[PDB]
RNA sequence: GGGUAGGUGGUAAGAACCUCAGAUCCGGAGAUUUCCGAAUGGAGCAAUCCGGUAGUUGGAAACAGCUAUCAUUAAUUGAUGAAUAAAUAGUCAAUUAAAGCAAUACGUGGUGAAGUGAAACAUCUCAGUAGCCACAGGAAAAGAAAACGAAUGUGAUUCCGUGUGUAGUGGCGAGCGAAAGCGGAACAGGCCAAACUUAUCAUUAGAUAGGGGUUGUAGGGCUUGCAAUGUGGACUUGAAAACGAUAGAAGAAGCUGUUGGAAAGCAGCGCGCAAAAGGGUGAUAGCCCCGUAUUUGAAAUUGUUUUCAUACCUAGCGAGAUCCCUGAGUAGCUCGGAAAACGUUAUUUUGAGUGAAUCUGCCCAGACCAUUGGGUAAGCCUAAAUACUAAUUAGUGACCGAUA
RNA sequence: UGAGUAACGCUUGGGAGUGAGAAUCUCCCAAACCGAUUGACUAAGGUUUCCUGGACCAGGGUCGUCCUUCCAGGGUUAGUCUGGACCUAAGCUGAGGCUGAAAAGCGUAGGCGAUGGACAACAGGUUAAUAUUCCUGUACUUACAGUUAGACUGAUGGAGUG
RNA sequence: GUUAAUCUAGCUGUAACCAGUACCGAGAACGAACACACGUAGUCAAGGAGAGGAUCCUAAGGUUAGCGAGUGAACUAUAGC
């Protein structure tokens, strides 16, 4: 099952492999902190999937880094900055009025 | 930006208790080395929420096991809690 | 260090033998004096030179 | 190659048990055991009827080939043109 | 590549999977190889902190990701440049080496005690031992005669036995103790400086690179001829072959009875052998198993040797003549010391001073001179026998068997 | 053995509860000492001793249902606080360099080195355990761009202040 | 520096890193071999009389000095007379 990954295309596609592995890879983790994870044995086998994966781009002279060359979040944070505003707008009130 | 330092998550009453409330304070443990910086610029690019405020504190190892024959060792662990705006909350 | 530096003769170690044979370790530091030397580049300098080697120096006229 | 292999049937040399022909489950190499099935039964107090282990040296393998279903060696230097390496019994010729 | 049928390291069962499209395992070769540490960007309370420079990505920009580089010293090369006009010191840049560790062992070299013995003690011994320190190395050091030393003589060094506990040396006390000669292990001797000649350096060369030449029954150079095409290695590159080292494959022969928990014992009748070394198997097995004897086999990496070609080095017998050369602050002599068996003495070394000669020469044969005889310093290099084993593999023990 | 001997290293009485078992544990009520302290905050140190639940081999000079012991789980949240990222003293190190058989020693430029200098946050609340750190309310600072207006800035160096 | 850099005052927006932060701080968590009568920098320091941080008693708050129960001989220490 190394063979089969030499046949890819071992400049680029293995680049979207190995972001798409780390990120899976991290959920699995995050899976294992709480329950419902019930295949522990995913986690073993996903590493050692990666361990080939760079020896490629190691055997070939290339790096797993630089090859890389919010839906209710924005409105969250634009409430936030509008409470800012009104904060700030009601300090800047009464210091002028007290003067 | 290799998001290998977030670590875990961890679950324990005061997190439900901190949580449970309007600023939404998650915690996550991360790589020992890993700066503030580096955590929520991880947090932007693994989740998609901007966060307000990082904190971090590490619990410094201590002896584990007591006495049992082998006495050992603890973990060094640094945990960062991530604040969110108020109307906003994820999940793991 | 007390040795010169055109060679590399350095002092000798040696028994202060006295009167009745006591014998007592005593150091022997060779001969160190200032004079002058030229180079054949110019760079005239001034060395700490044994007086053994002054005279090697004096009479093949390397001053 | 190994004498006893997982599945063929084999039997007891020596032991509180004589001639319990049984079938094979378990081996462990390391250790030199293997669990027959239908053999040495210990009954287990428990705070169940699991096996106990058999140490190879007892096992003898089980001629089924010949009329005389008896007991014998083994070679393997029978390599067969068109196959690897094989089993076949000494006091006779019997693959497997 | 080997190799099969299980496996996911031990305290370890269970849970969840991989596997007989050939996993794990074993051997070769690779890649990854956080941080400190000679530690080397700058620091520092070791394993932490603070950065610069050049790229690229994100970003409006600080700023953050992601890469590489950034110590000192020595040599060489280039650039720059002072008091001072030129020049040198210095400064900047580029490239190449080490700095450290350990095998508590072995080697060399520097420095160097005391306890103790002397029935005290200073000369002396312990002792050039321990220790401190520098430096390598797979071995090192030493080394090819200005020798031994008493003769119709040996012919580099090293190491073992003997000479012998001798000749000698020692407050002639304690003590110390060779060099010859002889029997042996191993055996190789090569190369520069200088005469002369060549080319070039404001050729003031007294310098740079060549040729040539290497020494003692003296040799070489200088003038002139003959014979030579070859052994020889202290040795460069290739090719081929052999024998090994690193995983492994095959690898003969047994049943019955009794005590018996279990027999492999004991007993009956057999059997096999280039295997009756060893370990396990319910008690002591040649035939139950795993091996052993034997016969075998390597893709890859590595070792020793051999063969063929391949460079560099290397070859011999004569004739002429006041020609020239044959290692200078050197050998000696003197003052203080020491290595050598010798407590200072021929020989050997040296901190201070002085200081020659040039084959009709110089030194040597225990102060010294003559005669006779031996050898040619003052320049370099050198395998082998030798010492040691923390290490890898196989194995042994009239060695220990948990106060050893 | 000495010997079940000396010692047990500054302090009480009770009710109710628990529990197989209580002088010894939990609660209550008194009582008795401390009070320039046995109180409250922290530095130095120590290194989980902190909080909750459980246990009673060993440690506790007795006992124990209990312990600062043991087991499982948990807790430490900073632009402004203590210190780095700023500064220097004594002093330490120290390129080149000086001296020294050897190692090392001395020392210049540089660099480190707080016990000191300079630097901006207050009050209250909350959890079993944190708090100028979290939360609520009100603040200040130092950088960065983009923008409006004014103005010529004025240092690796000199001076004053510190 | 002008064919504008840099600073000053204001507005909009962005960022503010690294370690410490628990608990003890001593007649039981530190240095004394201990749950040992000893030692250890600084800070807050109530009321009555009083010159006062002395002295006697109390407050805020905090402890039960991790062997007891008796008897009340010789004898010992400590106080009183
Ligand atoms: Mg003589
Ligand atoms: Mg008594
Ligand atoms: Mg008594
Ligand atoms: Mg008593
Ligand atoms: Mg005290
Ligand atoms: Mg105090
Ligand atoms: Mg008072
Ligand atoms: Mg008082």
């Amino acid at each position: 099952t190394v063979a089969k990954e030499l046949r890819q295309k071992s400049s680029e596609e293995l680049v979207k492999l190995v972001i798409k592995l780390k990120g899976e890879l991290l959920e699995y983790r995050f899976k294992l902190a709480h329950g419902e994870l019930d295949k522990p044995h995913l986690i073993n086998q996903t590493r050692r999937l990666l361990a080939t994966i760079l020896t490629i781009l190691t055997e070939r002279k290339l790096n797993w880094q630089e090859e890389q060359a919010n839906e209710a979040a924005v409105n969250a944070w634009k409430q936030h900055l509008e409470a800012n505003k009104a904060k700030l707008l009601k300090s800047r009130a009464k210091r002028e009025d007290a003067s | 930006d290799v998001t290998n330092v977030l670590l875990k998550p961890v679950l324990t009453e005061k997190v439900y208790f901190n949580q449970m409330g309007e600023t939404k304070k998650y915690v996550f443990v991360v790589n020992p080395k890993a700066s503030k910086t580096r955590v929520k610029l991880a947090f932007e690019l693994v989740y998609g929420i901007k966060p307000l405020k990082v904190n971090t504190l590490i619990r410094k190892p201590t002896t584990i096991r007591g006495g049992s024959r082998f006495p050992g060792l603890s973990k060094l662990e640094k945990l960062a809690v991530i604040t969110l705006p108020k109307g906003i909350a994820i999940s793991v | 260090a007390k040795k010169d530096q055109l060679t590399l003769r350095g002092p000798l170690y040696g028994n202060n033998r006295s009167h009745s044979k006591t014998i007592t370790r005593r150091k022997w530091n060779v001969n160190l004096q200032p004079c002058k030397v030229k180079t054949a580049d110019g760079k005239t300098t001034r060395i700490l030179v044994s007086t053994r080697t002054l005279r090697t120096l004096k009479k093949h006229n390397r001053l | 190659m190994q004498r006893i292999k997982k599945g063929d049937k084999v039997v007891v040399i020596t032991g509180k048990n004589k001639g319990g022909s049984g079938i094979v489950l378990k081996i462990m190499p390391a250790r030199q055991q293997a669990i027959v099935e239908g053999l040495n039964k210990v009954t287990r107090h428990k705070k169940v009827q699991q096996e106990a282990p058999i140490f190879l040296s007892k096992l003898a393998l089980f001629d089924q080939k010949a009329k005389q279903q008896t007991i014998g060696k083994i070679k393997y230097v029978m390599d067969p043109k068109t196959n690897k390496k094989t089993r076949v019994f000494k006091k006779s010729n019997n693959t497997l």
